[PDB]
């Protein structure tokens, strides 16, 4: 639902990433969705509430989903060159609620 | 006789046609055929040109059901206030396009998921009444793993439905059908009988198609058919897929299957048995038409 | 499965705009096809949802009534065609279709997005 | 013939008299009738106020298993030598008292884990005797998983019963039932048969509720009958639940349900099939009332 | 009629002397019955000495099963080009030994299969399949089941698809697969169980006891019988079994009381 803030990490280390539920949801299942700049988006992942993930066909077995409560975690295993890009998360299906992204960025 | 006159009169029986639904159809609850809910009748007949539109379903022992829902003769259904707390009512599916929008049989309930979880139903609905009542429910099953955890968030559903009496147990299995109507899941649908005094417990995990309430299940002199007549006017009682038949002798030879008091058939020139069939079960049906041979021939020397 | 999107052109300010959608890869043609609005350095907003089996369309707060989306069954496309497009609407429509239902009485999880189209872009001039 | 003697006469046919007990409720020990061990009957009469006490159970063909346990006239049993070793027996029940203590059925073994375990059990029985044997044997159905731990200390409970011709396996379904009798569980029974030469093994993981021997089976005269009549002191052969009938004309009317030497059921004023039901079932119902409709629509047209 | 002749004619019946068979058994392709491949017979002998010569099995419903196909007449069976890729064919057994040579069933193959087979031909036709000790779909319903010196038996299954019908096997393990479809047919075709030795006469009726005369109008030999025939009475093409080696329940009583019912009114009528 909320969105979170902006990441950076080195070469070869791994990174998280965050999105959150209100207090008056727990067990709402969200999306993850990839979207270079200058490019189209890419759906990569779903994350649920019981700490178990479901997969889309071609997503990577390089991105792992996590999931502590009421909030939901997606985990890079590795990260190399131009790799970073943005990242949105949709969380119901009335409304295609999207939190805002978060930005990836190399240092 | 031996003629008909080619047409299913109205009196004094009075019949119900299923211009394109089969019984079985408007029990469920078609919305093609939603002008035969509560409906009652003396003689339900079918027309060979009936089809589904609804979801693609199939009955786990047929016959009976058909046979016991046709004796019944009345379609009459109250609406009962199940407690369906933990999970969400009104599943709508396209196929089933009702008042041009995605519907569902009208008699069944498909509960689905709510807030992404299927607590462990345990519902009672004791039978208070004087009267024997029949419930309806179903098991969906679906095309893909996919099409499980998406509806009920756990891929091993299963469903216990018991009474005072006996208990009957439901597991679905997960596989593609071949594809009907662009469909390729399931619809089992079951149904439970429940005496007076009696107590219905629905103990389910998932995977079920609840019923919206009971019939009305009463004895009566009501039957079946299926034949291809039109509907006549006149008044002779009998009535055969040939047409009508008025008892001027007292031996026939239109057709085997009849309904009302009647001239027996013989080789030479209410409620009963099925006559003939569509395909082949096994040692039942070889009994159930060695006994109309055999009647025949007993008949026919007599005659 | 692919998702594309006809190639857009530039457009006046108060002229009308149209945007065509397509994936017809899935084998049921009883999916979802969403439109969501990104302006270049915006995030993404959603603006609407279409049945292309029937005749469902869905909207959100800040896009009801102002905008009309349509999709022609017939072909199975979607079309999405706005009113006295302004300036500042110079920006992005996605199409995402979504996993096809199947008869299935479209739970919450049915309405998710699994694949994005091409993008088109979309400009308006003084 | 349109009148009853108003008793069932005790002579010549044996006449058993099912006072509380069903045949079935004899067949499994229950305590209130322990007074039908090992008798033997050519007519075993069932009285309408018929109940049980025990543990409340059902019977998967319940018809079928009836219809046979009355034809073979015989509830002569052996106990035997079953190794039941590595678990602990007699398991019992508040509800089956017996002299006010707590018992279970008299002739099945209810096996329940040991010390915390309950090893897997694959026991062999063969006959070597001269005669087809039968052995009747179960499955619990605890109303809880909690309660299935407490028994047997393994959830995964699953049976099979095999010999050398076929095998039965059935699966234990752990769920709750309406309480009736103050237990919310349930009891199947199931029946195996086992000609000369042939080899019973049972096999089971957890959840059997075993025999403790087997009943001879024989091609009986004997057969079944409900009523509510007084037993007599007549001589007459016929028995109907009415009373018994004499043979002064071939044509009766009291009842169609007729053993031994008797004139024949006409509408106009030794083991057979049921002729009367409570419930209804559907097709094979429908097929084994309508034959019996054939026969009498004959023969009163044979008079 | 109160004799019988005492040996059954292959005239004009086409009578299939099943020597030591039983017809499921020539129905899988016993090695043993690999004379009766592919045969057509209008009555099927049973002699009382039959018996199965290898690995070990069992029909859930075998009444109805051995009713079908005897009533079929027909062994005819065509080589399915079945896609059973991903799998490992013609599994063998120590006890189907064929030609000094392990083997098995003629008419099965022993192995996430999923795949098909459209009834494109305009008749109906039927298959049989195996499950080792599964799901078999067809448009009209789906059939599921869950899994002599060999503990392990045999489960033998039977689907029938109508023209324009499309078959479907998925399953993950433990299946017998079908190698083709038997061209079930309706006919005159019965099956009957008996010792009488083979001759050369032309009567047409036939009992087991031997062949019968048809000129008197009733007989008391045997009840069953085949053809348009005498009937019996107490005094001195195809239908229900009226013999049994087990007992079974309420459909067996059924079927014992309505033979003992037309019995009681033939008598009668006589
Ligand atoms: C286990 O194995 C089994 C068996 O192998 C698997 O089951 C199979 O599943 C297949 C899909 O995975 C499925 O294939 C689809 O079936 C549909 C049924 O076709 C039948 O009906 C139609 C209608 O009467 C007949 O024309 C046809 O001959 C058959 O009788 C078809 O709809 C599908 O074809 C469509 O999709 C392919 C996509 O590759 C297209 O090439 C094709 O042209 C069709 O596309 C149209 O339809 C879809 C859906 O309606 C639309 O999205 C699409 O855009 C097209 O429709 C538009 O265009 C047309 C033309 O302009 C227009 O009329 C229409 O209005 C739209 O605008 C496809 O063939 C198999 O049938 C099915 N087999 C069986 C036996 O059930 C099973 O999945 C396996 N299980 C697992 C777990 O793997
Ligand atoms: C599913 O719900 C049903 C209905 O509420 C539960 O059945 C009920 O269980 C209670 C247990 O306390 C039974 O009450 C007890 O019954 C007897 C009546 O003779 C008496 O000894 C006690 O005073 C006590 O009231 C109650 O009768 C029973 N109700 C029924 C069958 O209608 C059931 O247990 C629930 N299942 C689960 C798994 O929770
Ligand atoms: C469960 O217990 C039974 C009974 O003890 C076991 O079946 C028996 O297994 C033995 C071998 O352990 C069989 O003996 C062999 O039989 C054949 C007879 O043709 C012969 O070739 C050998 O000389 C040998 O004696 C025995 O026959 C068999 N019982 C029957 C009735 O067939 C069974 O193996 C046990 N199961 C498990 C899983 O341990
Ligand atoms: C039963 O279904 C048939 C089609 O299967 C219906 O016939 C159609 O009727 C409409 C008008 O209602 C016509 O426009 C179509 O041309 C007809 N189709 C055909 C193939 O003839 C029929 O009306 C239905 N009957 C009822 C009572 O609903
Ligand atoms: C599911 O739909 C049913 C059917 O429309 C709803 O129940 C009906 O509610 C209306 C309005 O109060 C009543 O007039 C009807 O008598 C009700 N019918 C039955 C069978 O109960 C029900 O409220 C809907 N449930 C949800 C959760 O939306
Ligand atoms: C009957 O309903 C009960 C409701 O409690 C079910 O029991 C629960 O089952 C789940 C799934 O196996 C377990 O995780 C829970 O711990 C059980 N609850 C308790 C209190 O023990 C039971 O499984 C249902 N049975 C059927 C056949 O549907
Ligand atoms: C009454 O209709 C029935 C059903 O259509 C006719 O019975 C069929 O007659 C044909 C032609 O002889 C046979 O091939 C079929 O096998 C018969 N079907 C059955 C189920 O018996 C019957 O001929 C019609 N009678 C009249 C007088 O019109
Ligand atoms: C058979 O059932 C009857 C009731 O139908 C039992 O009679 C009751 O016996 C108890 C003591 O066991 C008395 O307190 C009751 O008053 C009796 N009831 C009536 C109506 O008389 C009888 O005991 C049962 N017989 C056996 C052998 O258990
Ligand atoms: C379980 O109870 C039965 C029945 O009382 C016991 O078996 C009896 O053992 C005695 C003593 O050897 C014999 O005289 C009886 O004939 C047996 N009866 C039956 C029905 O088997 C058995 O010993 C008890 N088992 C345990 C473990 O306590
Ligand atoms: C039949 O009995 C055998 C043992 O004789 C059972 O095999 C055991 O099964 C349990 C439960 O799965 C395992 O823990 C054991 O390791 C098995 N033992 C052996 C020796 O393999 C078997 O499961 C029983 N089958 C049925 C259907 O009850
Ligand atoms: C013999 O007893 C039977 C069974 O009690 C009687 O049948 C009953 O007949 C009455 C009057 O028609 C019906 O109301 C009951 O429902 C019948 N009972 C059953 C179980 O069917 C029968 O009338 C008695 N015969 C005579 C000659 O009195
Ligand atoms: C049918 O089986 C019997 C045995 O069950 C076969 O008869 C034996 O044949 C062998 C040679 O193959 C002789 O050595 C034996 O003496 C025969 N035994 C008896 C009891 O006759 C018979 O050959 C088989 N028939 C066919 C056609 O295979
Ligand atoms: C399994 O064995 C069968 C039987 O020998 C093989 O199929 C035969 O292939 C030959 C050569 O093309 C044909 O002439 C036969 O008609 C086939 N028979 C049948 C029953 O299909 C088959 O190729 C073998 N498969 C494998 C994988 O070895
Ligand atoms: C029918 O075949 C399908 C695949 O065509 C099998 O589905 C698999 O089921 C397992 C167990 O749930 C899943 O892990 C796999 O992902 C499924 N595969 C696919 C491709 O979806 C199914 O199990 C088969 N049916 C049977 C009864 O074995
Ligand atoms: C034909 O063979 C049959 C079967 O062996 C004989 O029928 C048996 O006859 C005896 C003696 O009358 C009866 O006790 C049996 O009950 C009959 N068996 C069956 C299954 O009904 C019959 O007698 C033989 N007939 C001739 C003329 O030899
Ligand atoms: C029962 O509910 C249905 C809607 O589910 C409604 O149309 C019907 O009128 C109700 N029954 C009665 C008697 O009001
Ligand atoms: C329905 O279930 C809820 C939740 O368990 C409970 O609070 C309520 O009392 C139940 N209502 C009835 C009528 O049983
Ligand atoms: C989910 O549960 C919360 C409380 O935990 C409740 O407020 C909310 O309404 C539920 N969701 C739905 C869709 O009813
Ligand atoms: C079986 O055991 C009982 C005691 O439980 C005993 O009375 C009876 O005589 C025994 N029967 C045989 C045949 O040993
Ligand atoms: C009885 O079972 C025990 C425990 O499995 C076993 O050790 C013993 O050999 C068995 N005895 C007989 C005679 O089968
Ligand atoms: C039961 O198990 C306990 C340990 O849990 C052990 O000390 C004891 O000896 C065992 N008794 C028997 C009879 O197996
Ligand atoms: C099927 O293949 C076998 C060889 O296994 C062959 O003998 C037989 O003739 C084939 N069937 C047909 C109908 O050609
Ligand atoms: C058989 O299956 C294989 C493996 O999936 C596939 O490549 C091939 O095209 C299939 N052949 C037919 C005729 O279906």
């Amino acid at each position: 639902l909320t969105q979170s803030s902006s990441a950076s990490a080195s070469l070869g280390s791994s990174v998280k990433l965050t999105c959150t539920l209100s207090s008056g949801h727990d067990n709402y299942i969200i999306a993850w969705h990839q979207q270079q700049p200058g490019k189209a988006p890419r759906y990569l992942m779903q994350v649920g509430a019981g700490g178990t993930y479901n997969k889309g066909s071609g997503v990577p077995h390089r991105f792992s989903g996590s999931s502590s409560g009421a909030d939901r975690y997606l985990t890079i295993s590795n990260l190399q060159s131009d790799d970073e890009a943005d990242y949105y998360c949709e969380t119901w299906d009335s409304k295609t609620v999207f939190g805002g992204g978060t930005t990836l960025t190399v240092l | 006789q031996n003629s008909s006159i080619g047409e299913i009169c109205d009196s004094p029986h009075q019949i119900l046609d299923g211009e394109n639904c089969t019984l079985i159809d408007a029990l469920l609850g078609d919305p093609q055929c939603d002008g035969f809910q509560n409906k009652k009748w003396d003689l339900f007949v079918e027309r060979s040109k009936a089809y589904s539109n609804c979801y693609p379903y199939d009955v786990p022992d047929y016959a009976s059901l058909r046979s016991l829902v046709a004796s019944s003769g009345t379609l009459e259904f109250k609406n009962e206030s199940f407690n369906w707390t933990g999970v969400t009512q009104n599943g709508t599916s396209s196929a089933c396009i009702r008042g041009s929008s995605s519907s569902f049989f009208s008699r069944l309930n498909w509960l689905t998921h709510l807030n992404y979880t299927y607590p462990a139903l345990n519902v009672t609905m004791p039978n208070n009444e004087q009267f024997d009542k029949l419930y309806i429910w179903g098991v969906h099953h679906p095309g893909t793993d996919k099409d499980q955890i998406f509806l009920y968030a756990q891929s091993s559903g299963r469903i216990t439905v018991s009474t005072k009496r006996s208990q009957q147990a439901v597991i679905p299995n997960i596989g593609s059908r071949p594809r009907i109507r662009d469909i390729p899941s399931r619809i089992s649908i079951y149904w439970t009988i429940v005496k007076p005094g009696d107590i219905l417990l629905i103990n389910s995990t998932g995977n079920l198609i609840a019923p919206r309430g009971y019939f009305k299940i009463r004895s009566g002199k009501s039957s079946i058919m299926r034949s291809d007549a039109p509907i006549g006017k006149c008044k002779s009682e009998c009535i055969t897929p040939n047409g009508s038949i008025p008892n001027d002798k007292p031996f026939q030879n239109v057709n085997r299957i009849t309904y009302g008091a009647c001239p027996r058939y013989v080789k030479q020139s209410f409620h009963q048995i099925e006559k003939e069939f569509s395909e082949v079960e096994g040692r039942i049906q070889d009994l159930e038409k060695y006994v109309e041979d055999t009647k025949i021939d007993l008949w026919s020397y007599n005659a | 499965v692919q998702v594309m999107q006809s190639g857009a052109e530039a457009r006046m300010t108060g002229a009308t705009v149209k945007i065509s959608c397509k994936a017809s890869g899935y084998t049921f043609s009883d999916y979802f096809l969403h439109w969501v609005k990104q302006a270049p350095g915006k995030g993404l907003e959603w603006m609407g949802l279409v049945d292309v089996d029937n005749g469902e369309v869905r909207y959100a707060e800040k896009f009801q009534g102002r905008v009309t989306i349509t999709a022609d069954t017939s072909t199975e496309t979607a079309y999405l065609e706005m009113t006295t497009v302004t300036s500042g609407d110079t920006a992005v429509y996605y199409c995402a279709s979504t996993t096809p239902r199947g008869g299935n009485p479209s739970v919450y999880n049915y309405f998710f997005v699994d694949v994005w189209g091409k993008g088109t872009t979309v400009t308006v001039s003084s």
